[PDB]
């Protein structure tokens, strides 16, 4: 084997499993789904004594998702996935990538937008935008930014928002919406008013997306992983001795809403 | 965050 050396010797064998999620979307205003994607990395920091042969193991077609494909770690038996949905490979010591993969069917979209836009006559605008979280509640979104974008004429802006932190960004033409930490299933919401400045009437506006960040502890593609088997059969260690971690990590890609 | 397989 060209990338593990043979003689490996760990007195704590751990794992650690991370699910790196980007998830993207497309919204129309009227809330049907334009379009909708997650691509998707698994990362394996590994620990282990010797030459393991590891078997890996998800939710492939409790739940069942349906992976569209993905390329492996070249440390993979393609052909033991081929025939048997079982993911078998020696890893290389230290951190590695075992696939890359992307997913579009049954997603999982963490927030949804709902924006509320009222025009107080040629000076004002009114303004209410909603977010829901969308997931189980024992758990904590965070770095949720929320990025509303103001037409060019704007002459400032007042703005309330009961939960985060929200600036007039006015050099990129936007407000950000800042929330350090929101739970599944809530409501939070923002009211601003927009004044504004006369403007060349015939060019007019056309409301760009409202785009979101975030960050979940959980993978939207829906994937879970199950086991990560580890056999090593020259050593007098097994599967049970083996300590074993998993962590998702779903970021935002593109998320934008449509005004 | 890192939870362990059960």
């Amino acid at each position: 084997i060209g990338w593990r050396r043979e003689g490996i010797k760990y007195r704590r064998n751990e794992l650690f499993l991370d699910v790196l999620e980007s998830v993207n979307l497309l919204m129309s205003p009227q809330g049907q789904v334009l379009s909708a994607h997650v691509s998707g990395r698994v990362v394996m920091k590994s620990y282990l004594s010797g030459m393991p042969e590891c078997k890996f193991g998800m939710n492939d077609k409790k739940q069942s998702i349906a992976i569209d494909d993905c390329t492996f770690h070249q440390c993979v038996r393609l052909s033991k996935f081929d025939s048997e949905r079982s993911i078998s490979f020696i890893p290389p010591d230290g951190e590695f990538e075992l696939m890359r993969y992307r997913t579009t069917k049954d997603i999982i979209l963490p927030f949804r937008v709902i924006p509320l836009v009222r025009e107080v006559g040629r000076t004002k605008l009114e303004v209410k935008v909603v977010i829901k979280s969308n997931f189980k509640p024992s758990l904590l979104a965070q770095k949720i930014e929320v990025r509303i974008p103001t037409p060019l004429n704007t002459s400032g802006v007042q703005v309330i928002c009961m939960k985060g932190k929200a600036k007039y960004k006015a050099s990129e033409n936007a407000i950000v919406w800042k929330i350090k930490r929101m739970a599944g299933m809530k409501e939070s919401q923002i009211s601003a008013e927009i004044e504004l400045l006369p403007t060349n009437d015939k060019k007019k506006w056309a409301r760009p997306p409202i785009s979101m960040n975030f960050e979940v502890p959980f993978a939207p593609s829906g994937l879970k992983v199950r086991y990560l088997k580890v056999f090593e059969p020259k050593l007098n260690y097994s599967d049970h001795d083996v300590i074993k971690w998993v962590r998702y990590i779903g970021r935002s890609g593109i998320y934008e809403t449509r005004c | 965050d890192y939870m362990p397989m059960s």
